[PDB]
């Protein structure tokens, strides 16, 4: 329901929030209507209008004989004087969590694990890391490469008859050179590799038009708009510069010879075999062969 | 603080590398550059004494070798008794680590101005939805509402915009450090002044 | 092959290596082009940088043109309609309300939108010079244009980007072996010109340093400095001096 | 929370964006200090030419 789609893919996502609620609602009024007092609960509470929500502690800060309220550097009130029994509390907000959801994808599996973020989830399998607690997932002793980063060092994956393992991820295989003053290592044979690297160049430039965007064809919108004198003229500027850039972008990377070379219709080139990469005059555009593979593979 | 910045929906992740894998990574590092110096980085690992990579990397830079077979001890010396200067130097100053201490201070006062902005009225007649709420009817008090949720969207957005500029510069930050790892550590460099100052 | 023997000659491995070595780095060259195309045109979708550009673009412009189907606190979210449903003295506030919610939401656009092309601008000023350095020529750069020592790079375009293929050298199974940094011949210390000395067991050798090819120790491969009473691990043994058996 | 419905599309905007710069974090500290694809350690030995 949040992605916006059927299939989910692997990986780790956010559904809503979580809070915890308040248990009891206290109410404190002075000697002239008045309730119990409760600690160590997640309620609401009421202290001579004074409204809020949170953990009620025994307050260990002794204050003056006048002081009623208590703040700190983010001045949130975090201690109250009862007007009833002559109490200094303690006050820790209580509300606290976000719920994301780990899932292998809906195509390998419809098996889910969801995570709280900072919980120690004495709150609604169970297993308790450092970045929450992590429900539905069972523990291993094991260490794999990381596929779903949880945090604090906590991957998860799917395969194991299959559940949701989560595990403290491992760096690589570990050995040690035996390095000593008088020895060496010296190749004999070598291997050739060819690697790729993609690199983004321009974007679609895009262009927005200030009043048939704002108004539609109107009028009166118009002579409304004009208050607003020279925002979306800049607007529009701002938006033709990025256009340009964008063209200039592609210039600058490709544009870098100023003849165009032929290869020659040979292919004597010492024994390689260079047909995958050089164009194919029999496509109908002047495309070889992997550049087709990559323009199909963006879709 | 931190548990009062988060009382108010404000979260901090934590970082998905803990210390220890950094320092096991770091020290990896430094074995692999102190045991096989280069090839480390360009395909299997292959050890080497120290002293002859030594005078592979006086050669990278026109010294023929012979001066430092013949200056091993001092050389060795220089060498114990810079990075003495260097732990000195660190233990003394505070100024040393600038950069690293101005991202914390940013990042906390921008939070802290976050967070100081939810007690500002931006018009209405307080700034708790309670009091408003307990105080006025809603035909009246949707004004009152509007324009806090108006201030406090403004004040969110300014915040949101505020963290994709620095972070855009530390991302430009962390490439360039990234470089300076693949091109310092990994192997000698002859770009001047860049690895250093003088020769590297 | 020259230009090939020349790249090789860049990363400190001579010409011979590759001269006599032809047949099989063409079909290790062609069975990796081979296996880089198996791997593209697969599931194993790996495009990632290329598809999140297209993938935000839409999701950013969905998202300002869903924006307009939002009334702002105004009784509407088509103008036609308050605008035939209320008289000008009234209609200018709600006008006003949905002026200001559109124009807020246009103005987060654009600031996203002059974000992400300063981002790409950085990556197409590093792809250019990636082009200029590891195709037009033989960088030394490591791990800048590839993963190891780097041969050659061959461009080829992708829709918004492009896409290089580095061809790369990398070694191979090793051999461990004894060294020494001099050899004391007749109380003179004989360096390495280029190369480092290795021992099979029982002989020596000078070698260069990236792939096991031992000659012999002669005056030639090595040069005298000094006194062979300084260095500090030096082995004794003979030197060849290879005019003395054509002279004589 | 109802009268923030008149604007709701903003909302899911800025979580996803703070998203976004949060994984990027991560992302950063994978390039720097994750280069080797083993873990190597050095030998309890200690001479290294002085």
């Amino acid at each position: 329901c949040t992605l916006k789609s059927f299939t989910v893919e692997k990986g780790i996502y956010q559904t809503s929030n979580f809070r915890v609620q308040p248990t009891e609602s206290i109410v404190r009024f002075p000697n002239i209507k008045s309730t119990n007092l409760v600690k160590n609960k997640c309620v609401n509470f009421n202290f001579n209008g004074l409204t809020g929500t949170g953990v009620l502690t025994e307050s260990n800060k002794k204050f003056l004989p006048f002081q009623q309220f208590g703040r700190d550097i983010a001045d949130t009130t975090d201690a109250v004087r009862d007007p009833q029994t002559l109490e200094i509390l303690d006050i820790t907000p209580c509300s606290f969590g976000g719920v994301s959801v780990i899932t292998p994808g809906t195509n390998t599996s419809n098996q889910v694990a969801v995570l709280y973020q900072d919980v120690n989830c004495t709150e609604v399998n169970v297993f308790q890391t450092r970045a929450g607690c992590l429900i539905g997932a069972e523990h291993v002793n094991n260490s794999y490469e990381c596929d779903i980063p949880i945090g604090a060092g906590i991957c998860a994956s799917y395969q194991t008859s299959q559940s949701i393992i989560a595990y403290t991820m491992s760096l690589g295989a570990e050995n040690s050179v035996a390095y000593s003053n008088n020895s060496i290592a010296i190749p004999t044979n070598f291997t050739i590799s060819v690697t790729t690297e993609i690199l983004p160049v321009s974007m679609t430039k895009t262009s927005v038009d200030c009043t048939m965007y704002i108004c539609g064809d109107s009028t009166e919108c118009s002579n409304l708009l004009l208050q607003y004198g020279s925002f979306c003229t800049q607007l529009n500027r701002a938006l033709t510069g990025i256009a340009v850039e964008q063209d200039k972008n592609t210039q600058e990377v490709f544009a870098q010879v100023k003849q165009i070379y032929k290869t020659p219709p040979i292919k004597d080139f010492g024994g390689f075999n260079f047909s995958q990469i050089l164009p194919d005059p029999s496509k109908p555009s002047k495309r070889s062969f992997i550049e087709d593979l990559l323009f199909n593979k963006v879709t | 603080l931190i548990c009062a910045q988060k009382f108010n929906g404000l979260t901090v992740l934590p970082p998905l590398l803990t210390d220890e894998m950094i320092a096991q990574y770091t020290s990896a590092l430094l074995a692999g550059t102190i045991t096989s110096g280069w090839t480390f980085g360009a395909g299997a690992a292959l050890q080497i004494p120290f002293a002859m990579q030594m005078a592979y990397r006086f050669n990278g830079i026109g010294v023929t070798q012979n001066v430092l077979y013949e200056n091993q001890k001092l050389i060795a010396n220089q060498f114990n008794s810079a990075i003495g200067k260097i732990q000195d130097s660190l233990s003394s100053t505070a100024s040393a680590l600038g950069k690293l201490q101005d991202v914390v201070n940013q990042n906390a006062q921008a939070l802290n101005t976050l967070v100081k902005q939810l007690s500002s009225n931006f018009g209405a007649i307080s700034s708790v939805l309670n009091d408003i709420l307990s105080r006025l009817d809603p035909p009246e008090a949707e004004v009152q509402i509007d324009r806090l949720i108006t201030g406090r969207l403004q004040s969110l957005q300014t915040y949101v915009t505020q963290q994709l500029i620095r972070a855009a510069e530390i991302r430009a930050s962390a490439n360039l450090a990234a470089t300076k790892m693949s091109e310092c550590v990994l192997g000698q460099s002859k770009r001047v002044d860049f690895c250093g100052k003088g020769y590297h | 092959a020259m230009q090939m023997a020349y790249r090789f000659n860049g990363i400190g491995v001579t010409q011979n290596v590759l001269y006599e070595n032809q047949k099989l780095i063409a079909n290790q060259f062609n069975s990796a082009i081979g296996k880089i195309q198996d791997s593209l045109s697969s599931t194993a979708s790996a495009l990632g940088k290329l598809q999140d550009v297209v993938n935000q673009n839409a999701q950013a412009l969905n998202t300002l043109v869903k924006q307009l189907s939002s009334n702002f606190g105004a009784i509407s979210s088509v103008l036609n309609d308050i605008l035939s449903r209320l008289d000008p003295p009234e209609a200018e506030v709600q006008i006003d309300r949905l002026i200001t919610g559109r124009l807020q939401s246009l103005q987060t656009y654009v600031t996203q939108q002059l974000i992400r092309a300063a981002e790409i601008r950085a990556s197409a000023n590093l792809a250019a010079t990636k082009m200029s350095e590891c195709v037009l020529g033989q960088s030394k750069r490591v791990d800048f244009c590839g993963k190891g020592y780097h041969l050659m790079s061959f461009p080829q375009s992708a829709p918004h980007g492009v896409v290089f293929l580095h061809v790369t050298y990398v070694p191979a199974q090793e051999k461990n072996f004894t060294t020494a940094p001099a050899i004391c011949h007749d109380g003179k210390a004989h360096f390495p010109r280029e190369g480092v000395f290795v021992s099979n067991g029982t002989h020596w050798f000078v070698t260069q340093r990236n792939f096991y090819e031992p000659q012999i120790i002669t005056t030639d491969n090595t040069f005298v400095s000094g006194n062979c009473d300084v260095v500090i691990g030096i082995v004794n043994n003979t030197v060849y001096d290879p005019l003395q058996p054509e002279l004589d």
